[PDB]
């Protein structure tokens, strides 16, 4: 079914394009790869029962950076709350949100 | 001011087409012992305006058997598409400055066939089906091999951006260093415009008017200004491929008088080549193509990448 | 026919001398600019860090104002369980500001021709 | 899961550097010679502590150092540096190799005021090393503890008692 | 000797293409492996500083390692000046 | 998740319905399976430049390779069969049945 | 056919077969799949006719669409966590997406159709390759991603695939299509015990290899493709039609049999995840194969049927070709139950 | 957002001179003036009828030459890399298969067409 003659051989004939944090072109790194190289690290060798409980946190965290859900739903919030602030007239923009700021190098 | 240049460069490359006209039948004319248009306009001269009013104050006539939208829309994305061919040429500076400049060219010229097909089978003519299908062959005969040897010219380049072709030959013209690569991308730029002795779409003597018998007035003149467009297109790129002019940042006129100099040399030869030769039959051409320019073309592209390793040659700009 | 090949050969090698030359010296100036932008880097990097910064901070500071009467609401929570520093997302600094910088923030840079 | 701490922007500000990019590219391989140090120090430590808010003395250090680099260009010979500036803003590529006169005026200049070398070809790609006090992090990625590992295996193979089992067979 | 000789004749004369393509590809195959360029081109590419490069700690145990671009420690490009 | 996303997604599944609801010419099925392909090209390179995979960027390519040869591979059945019939219908391969 | 061709193209569909048996990637899995479908579409049309072509043409029009399903499971995979090593799928709807991809592949009911009418177009040796190599791939993926998929849809397509096979073998009088409702039934009760332990569903697939290897080859050797075209082999040779009684009755599963081994170990092992309900569904239900196993037995060897004056001429000749492996295939397929305690070997 | 200013100015420009050329000139359109050309007569059949296809076969040789393309154009790229010998001898072997796959189906008599 999954006869390893990679692993065997020690060939690398496909390991090498597998996961984001492993040996780009001129080091460019995955736009994830702190949290990936986390959760690889925290359930490594103690197999694939144990890693999706004990090894949760940091695969939420990789999800995350991944979609971003929770994100958008914080920004969406607080856009929100804002326009219905504006709307009232309660809540007034700052002059640096409007595009009247004072650009920095 | 961006509107300006677009304009800027429109409506030049329109009357020039307008006197291509003009320019080809006078040298076919003196190639042949006469002389053509003398007569509208000193020298001919007027002769490309009585045309272009002649044709836009005829009558316009869609057939009966026709499908109208497709017949319609292929004479727009002809003239369309030839127009926009022109934004990435460097004349040294591009107004679209692009990356992969090149690779735009080659998927803008594999869209323009489309047009001749559609037109072809809008039309619902026999001699328009006949047109529309080698059509389709000559795109199958020319377009391996013509990426191909852009590939294998461009590696010397470093990249496909094109107002790098003008660094790379600071010194020398590409074509000393390619010249047979030269020779087969010129007759695959004579076949993927379809002039002779490639031009069987059209085949005038065979099929009467091909693809664009139907058409008439209005219409018809834009199929016509499409294709010239495309051989000054064509040309323009060959020079600045393979004969690149030196240029000089603070004064790019120079640059621009020698490089459309050198368009003009070739667009003559384009004329030349038609008033000196026989047409090719079809399935000629797709022999030619592959038995003869492929081969070459697999060797030379070879060569191209291993040259620039032996040497220690290889261009900057990964 | 023999001399016909024999200019053609001379030609090609004249002209792959006068290439190697030339690829060989560009070569040289490419590097001699990437070292330029090698010595710019940190001063960019420091600024670039301030700026994110500042934008992260105003962004702080105006959620603080517009999402103080919502009842449970957190003013700078993480969405992360990690304390490790986190790239902000383009929409999290531009996130409460105009559409013309959203615009050129996102686009400015593939669109510029 | 926690608050986000952020500098207030007080500690954000400094003396910025306010010249262009051409300025900048004139000025680069003199400015990589001699604002070295502080220059490896800032990257050193955004390099290790993977934490912009970590870093920013070292980047008002780096501020500073440009400042007093072209305090000096100003003070010495502004002319020759700002007609070659010029030349390299002319070009749109901003190209090192149009301008090698007024870059040769501007390289004596230097050389015979300040006693400034430029650097050859592939030095200031070099990776070098830096001294610092500035102690090793030593979690940077925040990592949690690692789970255990399975136990291991131990101990001698003995045959299978009364062989394999399977309903009546006997080895 | 000749059996290969009156074949490559009657190559030449039949089918000028295909010998020419054969030949063209045959050097380009074999010519790379006797060049003593080939390792100029990996160390030239091998020389082009793509990214920044980034500075050691120092834990006085370098003594191989530069402590400013200009000092003499490091590799050097003046092979390539020359070249 | 992003509204581009949800557009190639409902592609794909167009394209997956085209082909499973059956005409009379067997052409504009072999058009669905390119569609489909199409649609999984945009898909994967999307996702692939957002997280920045660097060398991920190959496989659409390789996609495209064996989207050819499946495309191949259809034209020379369609050949045949249309040899056979004088007609690229579906309804005339009902020799065998279950 | 060219025989190096033919060569050239068994040693394809093998090696894509192998590249999707070690491949730890995806992407490569599914190459292995392209490479496979590719070389094997010609193997189907080795010998020329309208129904070879119409067999090769809905074979690639299914095994096509099940390709582009297959690829959409691992990119949405992909989009939920940025892997590619195949090990246990992530999202649920990619992992529906991936179950029903290689159940098609496989021909497991609902997607059974294809099967019985891409058998029966094609000669007896691509028979033999269909029904037996080309079922090595997607079991080894099942076999692979087995922990992630969902039981509930797993298990009404294998009882599906058993009822179907029953059905649909009642009704056959031609023997490639009575084979491929045998396989379909077969592959049901691999599927089954998949989710609980693969070691069974690898032994099931390697008793039915064997098996179906000796069945295909018996076939060839005395050349019938129909149950009366059968029906003569006795008055040449009696021994193949002794022989092949025999296999039936292993196919059966009935005890001392080989046959017997797979349906006792899948049982068993279903019992202790407690699940005594669906095992005693599908025994009762491959019932029905034993009666059309049994039917083509009494057509074939138990009785005699009525012969032709020609088949005295055959008398005088011995066949020009002979199997190597058919006299094992046939001794691994009835004799080897005492053997059993073997299977450990196989995890 | 330049480009998509070029081309929408393009197909405008076009569009607007298939306006003029249909509503300036006076239209006089009857049945036999909008009828096929076949030269002087009246075609015999349809010309959506089938159309015989004779270089089918490099037809589809083409669609697997064209994705020959696709694998080469990353060329100037792949030569900046450190092991050049691997890239050399990986586009090396690439070119080669192509060369046989043509060789083969010349030699196969694939490139002649159907009589
Ligand atoms: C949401 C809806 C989607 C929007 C549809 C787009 C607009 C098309 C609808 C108008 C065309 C039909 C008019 C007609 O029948 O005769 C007119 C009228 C009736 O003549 P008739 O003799 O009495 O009757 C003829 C029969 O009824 C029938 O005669 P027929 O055989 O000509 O009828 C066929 C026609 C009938 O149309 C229909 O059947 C229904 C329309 C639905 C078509 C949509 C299908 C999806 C196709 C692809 C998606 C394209 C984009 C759509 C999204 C819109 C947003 C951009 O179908 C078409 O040909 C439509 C072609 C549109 C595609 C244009 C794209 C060109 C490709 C360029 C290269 C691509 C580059 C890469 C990008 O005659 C005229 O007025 C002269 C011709 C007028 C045509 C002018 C240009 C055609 C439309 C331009 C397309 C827009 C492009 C931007
Ligand atoms: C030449 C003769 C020769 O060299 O024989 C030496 C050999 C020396 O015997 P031994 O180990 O000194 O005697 C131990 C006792 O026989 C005591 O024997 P054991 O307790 O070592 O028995 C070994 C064990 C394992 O033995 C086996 O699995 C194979 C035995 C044959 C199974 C019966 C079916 C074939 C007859 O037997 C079983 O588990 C019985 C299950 C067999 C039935 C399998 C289910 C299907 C039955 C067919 C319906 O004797 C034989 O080989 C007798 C023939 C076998
Ligand atoms: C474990 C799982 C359990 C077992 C698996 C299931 C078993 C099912 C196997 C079915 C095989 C089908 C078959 O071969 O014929 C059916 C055949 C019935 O046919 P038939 O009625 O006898 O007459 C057919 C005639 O051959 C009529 O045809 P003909 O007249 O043209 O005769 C030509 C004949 C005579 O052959 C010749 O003429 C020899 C001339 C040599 C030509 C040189 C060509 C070499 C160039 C090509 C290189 C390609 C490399 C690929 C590169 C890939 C790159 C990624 O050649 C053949 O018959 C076929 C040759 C088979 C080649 C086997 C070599 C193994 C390939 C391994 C590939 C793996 C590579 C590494 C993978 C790494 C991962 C990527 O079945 C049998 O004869 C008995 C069944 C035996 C099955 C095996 C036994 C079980 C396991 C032990
Ligand atoms: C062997 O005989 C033949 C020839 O030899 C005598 C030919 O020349 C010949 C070629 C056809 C010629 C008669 C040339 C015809 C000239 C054109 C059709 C006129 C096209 C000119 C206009 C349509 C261009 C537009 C006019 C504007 C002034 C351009 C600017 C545009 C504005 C927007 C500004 C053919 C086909 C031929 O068969
Ligand atoms: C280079 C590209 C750009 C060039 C720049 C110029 C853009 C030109 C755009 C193209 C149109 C020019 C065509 C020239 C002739 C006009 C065609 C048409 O528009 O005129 C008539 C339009 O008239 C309509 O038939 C009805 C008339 C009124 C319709 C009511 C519309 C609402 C207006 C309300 C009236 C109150 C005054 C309105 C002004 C404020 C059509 O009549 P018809 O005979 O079939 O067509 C043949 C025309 N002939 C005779 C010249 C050969
Ligand atoms: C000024 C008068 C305006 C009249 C507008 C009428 C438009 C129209 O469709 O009418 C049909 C009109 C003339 O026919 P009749 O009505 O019979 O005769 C008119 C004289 N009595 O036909 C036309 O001219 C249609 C011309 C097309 C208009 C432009 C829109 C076409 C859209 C094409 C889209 C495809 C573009 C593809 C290329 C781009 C890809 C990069
Ligand atoms: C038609 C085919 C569309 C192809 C357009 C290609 C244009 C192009 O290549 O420009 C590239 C340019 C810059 O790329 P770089 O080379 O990296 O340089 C800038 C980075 N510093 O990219 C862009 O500007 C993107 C702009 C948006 C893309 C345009 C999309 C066009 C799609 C056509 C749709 C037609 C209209 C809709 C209906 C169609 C049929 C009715
Ligand atoms: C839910 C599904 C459960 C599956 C249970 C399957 C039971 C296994 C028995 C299979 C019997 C199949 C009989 C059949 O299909 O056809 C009836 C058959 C058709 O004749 P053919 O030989 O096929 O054609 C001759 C003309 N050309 O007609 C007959 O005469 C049948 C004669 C023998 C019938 C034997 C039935 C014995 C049943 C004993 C009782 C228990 C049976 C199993 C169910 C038990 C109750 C839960
Ligand atoms: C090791 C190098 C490999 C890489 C380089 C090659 C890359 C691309 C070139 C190869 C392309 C494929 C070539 C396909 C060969 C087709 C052979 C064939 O059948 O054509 C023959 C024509 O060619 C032949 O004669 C058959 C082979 C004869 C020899 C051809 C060249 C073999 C090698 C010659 C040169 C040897 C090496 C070069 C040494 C140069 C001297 C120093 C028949 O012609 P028709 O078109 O059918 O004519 C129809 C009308 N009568």
């Amino acid at each position: 079914p999954f006869f390893d003659v990679q692993k065997r051989l020690g060939l690398d004939l496909d390991r090498w394009m597998t996961i984001q944090s492993a040996e780009q072109p001129h080091k460019i790194p995955g736009r994830c790869h702190a949290f990936e190289k986390e959760w690889i690290e925290c359930a490594h060798g103690i197999g694939g029962i144990r890693a999706e409980k004990e090894c949760k946190i940091e695969f939420d965290d990789f999800v995350e950076c991944l979609l971003r859900q929770k994100t958008m739903k914080r920004l969406s919030a607080i856009k929100r709350q804002r326009d219905k602030l504006i709307k009232e007239g309660k809540y007034t923009p700052p002059p640096h949100h409007l595009g009247k700021e004072d650009p920095r190098p | 001011m961006f509107m300006i240049n677009i304009l800027s460069l429109i409506i030049p490359i329109l009357l020039a087409v307008a006197f291509l006209t003009l320019v080809e039948r006078k040298v076919l004319g003196y190639m042949q012992l006469r002389k053509g248009p003398n007569v509208v306009g000193p020298y001919g001269l007027l002769q490309p305006i009585a045309d272009a009013l002649k044709l836009f104050t005829k009558e316009p006539l869609r057939p009966a058997t026709s499908s109208i939208s497709m017949f319609i829309i292929a004479p727009i994305l002809a003239l369309s598409l030839a127009l926009t061919m022109w934004v990435p040429l460097p004349m040294p500076y591009p107004l679209i400055n692009m990356n992969l400049g090149v690779l735009f060219m080659l998927a803008m010229s594999s869209l323009a066939v489309y047009s001749i097909l559609w037109s072809g089978w809008a039309s619902n003519s026999k001699y328009a089906l006949i047109g529309a299908l080698r059509a389709v062959a000559q795109t199958i005969s020319y377009e391996v091999t013509l990426a191909i040897i852009l590939l294998s010219v461009l590696l010397m380049n470093g990249s496909y951006t094109l107002s790098t072709l003008i660094t790379t030959q600071e010194h020398i013209w590409m074509i000393f260093t390619s010249w047979p690569l030269a020779m087969m991308w010129f007759i695959s730029t004579l076949a993927e415009t379809n002039r002779a002795p490639f031009d069987l779409t059209e085949g005038e003597s065979e099929l009467v008017s091909g693809f664009n018998v139907e058409y008439a007035a209005g219409p018809f003149a834009m199929f016509f200004m499409a294709e010239y467009a495309n051989i000054i297109m064509m040309n323009a790129f060959t020079a600045i491929l393979f004969l690149g002019a030196s240029h000089d940042p603070h004064t790019p006129e120079l640059y621009t008088i020698n490089f459309v100099l050198k368009t003009l040399a070739l667009t003559i030869t384009f004329l030349w080549i038609r008033a000196s030769y026989p047409r090719f039959r079809y399935d000629q051409l797709m022999h030619l193509l592959w038995k003869s320019f492929l081969p070459l073309t697999l060797a030379l592209c070879m060569w191209h990448i291993s040259l620039p390793i032996m040497t220690a040659s290889i261009p900057p700009q990964s | 026919g023999y001399s016909m090949f024999a200019v053609g050969i001379g030609t090609l090698l004249f002209g792959y001398w006068s290439m190697m030359k030339w690829n060989r010296e560009r070569r040289r100036l490419q590097i001699e600019d990437f070292e330029a932008r090698i010595a710019l880097m940190p001063l960019f990097q420091a600024e670039k860090d301030r700026r994110v910064l500042q934008m992260l901070r105003e962004n702080l500071e105006e959620e603080a104002i517009i999402m103080k009467d919502v009842p449970d609401w957190k003013v700078g929570e993480s969405v992360f369980h990690t304390t490790r520093w986190v790239t902000p997302m383009m929409g999290e600094l531009y996130g409460l500001r105009t559409n013309e910088e959203i615009l050129s923030a996102t686009y400015g840079f593939i669109w510029y021709t | 899961p926690g608050i986000v701490e952020l500098p207030t922007l007080e500690d954000l500000k400094v003396q910025e550097v306010k010249v262009s990019s051409s300025v900048l590219k004139a000025a680069a391989h003199h400015y990589g010679a001699q604002c070295d140090k502080p220059n490896k120090e800032f990257m050193l430590c955004r390099w290790e502590e993977k934490d912009p808010r970590r870093c920013l003395e070292e980047g008002k250090l780096v501020n500073q150092c440009a400042l007093d680099f072209f305090r000096q260009i100003k003070r010495h010979c502004a002319e020759p540096f700002t007609e070659y500036w010029t030349c390299i803003d002319y070009s749109g590529l901003q190209l090192f190799r149009h301008c090698r006169k007024q870059q040769a005026k501007f390289d004596e200049c230097v050389l015979d005021k300040l006693g400034w070398v430029r650097p050859d070809l592939g030095e200031l790609s070099k990776v070098t090393k830096v001294k610092t006090d500035r102690p090793l992090p030593e979690n940077p990625y925040h990592s949690r503890a690692r789970p255990e590992p399975n136990p291991e295996a131990e101990g001698d193979l003995k045959p299978a008692k009364h062989g394999s089992r399977l309903f009546f067979w006997t080895m | 000797a000749g059996r290969i000789a009156s074949f490559l004749k009657n190559a030449w004369a039949k089918e000028p293409v295909l010998v020419a393509s054969f030949a063209i590809g045959g050097l380009a195959i074999i010519l790379p492996s006797l060049s003593p360029y080939t390792n100029y081109a990996i160390r030239i590419n091998r020389a082009t500083p793509y990214n920044y490069p980034v500075p050691l700690r120092d834990d006085g145990n370098m003594p191989d390692v530069p402590s400013h671009p200009q000092d003499p420690q490091g590799p050097s490009l003046e092979w390539l000046k020359n070249l | 998740m992003p509204l581009v996303y949800m557009n190639i997604i409902m592609a794909f599944a167009i394209a997956l319905a085209g082909l499973l609801m059956y005409r009379s010419h067997l052409m504009s099925s072999l058009l669905c399976l390119e569609g489909m392909m199409l649609s999984l090209f945009i898909m994967s390179t999307l996702i692939i430049l957002n997280t920045h995979f660097t060398l991920a960027n190959m496989m659409p390519i390789i996609l495209l390779v064996f989207a050819a040869c499946e495309a191949a591979l259809g034209l020379s059945l369609l050949v045949m069969v249309s040899n056979t019939y004088g007609t690229d219908y579906v309804q005339n391969l009902n020799l065998l049945q279950c | 056919m060219n025989p190096i061709i033919y060569t050239t193209l068994i040693m394809t569909v093998m090696s894509g077969t192998m590249l999707v048996m070690i491949s730890s990637h995806w992407l490569l899995i599914w190459i292995g799949f392209e490479m496979n479908l590719l070389a094997m579409i010609p193997v189907l049309m080795k010998n020329f006719n309208p129904r070879a072509t119409e067999a090769a043409t809905k074979y690639f029009l299914t095994q096509a669409t099940a390709s582009m399903m297959l690829m959409m499971a691992i990119i949405i995979n992909l989009l939920y966590s940025g892997q590619w090593t195949i090990t246990k799928m992530f999202n649920p709807v990619a992992m529906t997406m991936m179950t029903m991809a290689l159940a098609m592949k496989l021909g497991l009911s609902p997607f059974h159709f294809w099967v019985p009418e891409v058998t029966q177009g094609i000669s007896l040796q691509a028979g033999l390759l269909l029904l037996t190599w080309q079922k090595l791939a997607p079991l080894s993926v099942l076999c692979q991603i087995s922990q992630s998929i969902n039981p509930n849809l797993m298990l009404t397509m294998a009882m599906l695939s058993i009822l179907i096979g029953g059905w649909g073998g009642l009704n056959q009088t031609q023997l490639r299509k009575i084979m491929a409702y045998s396989s379909i039934a077969h592959m049901g009760w691999m599927t089954a015990v998949l989710p609980y332990n693969t070691t069974m569903t690898i032994l099931n697939l390697l008793i039915y290899i064997t098996m179906t290897l000796a069945m295909f080859m018996l076939l060839i050797h005395s050349s019938a493709t129909t149950t009366l075209s059968l029906s003569h082999t006795w008055n040449k040779m009696p021994v193949i039609t002794s022989l092949m009684m025999v296999t039936l009755l292993s196919m059966g599963g009935l005890p001392p049999l080989s046959g017997f081994m797979p349906k006792w170990m899948i049982i068993q092992e279903m019992t202790k995840n407690e699940s005594i309900i669906m095992p005693t569904l599908m025994a009762m239900t491959a019932l029905l194969n034993l009666y059309f196993y049994m039917r083509l037995a009494y057509s074939s060897s138990l009785t005699m049927f009525p012969s032709t004056n020609n088949m005295k001429m055959k008398w005088q000749f011995e066949h020009t070709k002979q199997m190597k492996l058919l006299p094992t295939m046939i001794v691994l397929s009835t004799l080897v139950l005492p053997m059993t305690p073997a299977l450990s070997s196989l995890n | 957002m330049n480009i998509m200013l070029t081309l929408l100015t393009n197909v405008t420009l076009a569009s607007l001179l298939v306006l003029i050329a249909f509503w300036l000139p006076q239209l006089n359109a009857y049945s036999e003036k909008t009828s096929p050309y076949e030269c002087g007569f009246d075609p015999m059949g349809s010309a959506r009828l089938p159309f015989s296809m004779k270089f089918f076969l490099v037809a589809i040789t083409f669609l697997l030459f064209d994705l020959e393309i696709a694998l080469l154009l990353p060329l100037p790229w792949a030569s900046q890399t450190n092991n050049l010998k691997t890239m050399l001898t990986m586009a090396l072997f690439l070119l080669i298969l192509l060369a046989a796959s043509l060789a083969y189906e010349w030699t196969q008599k694939g490139l002649e067409w159907a009589e």
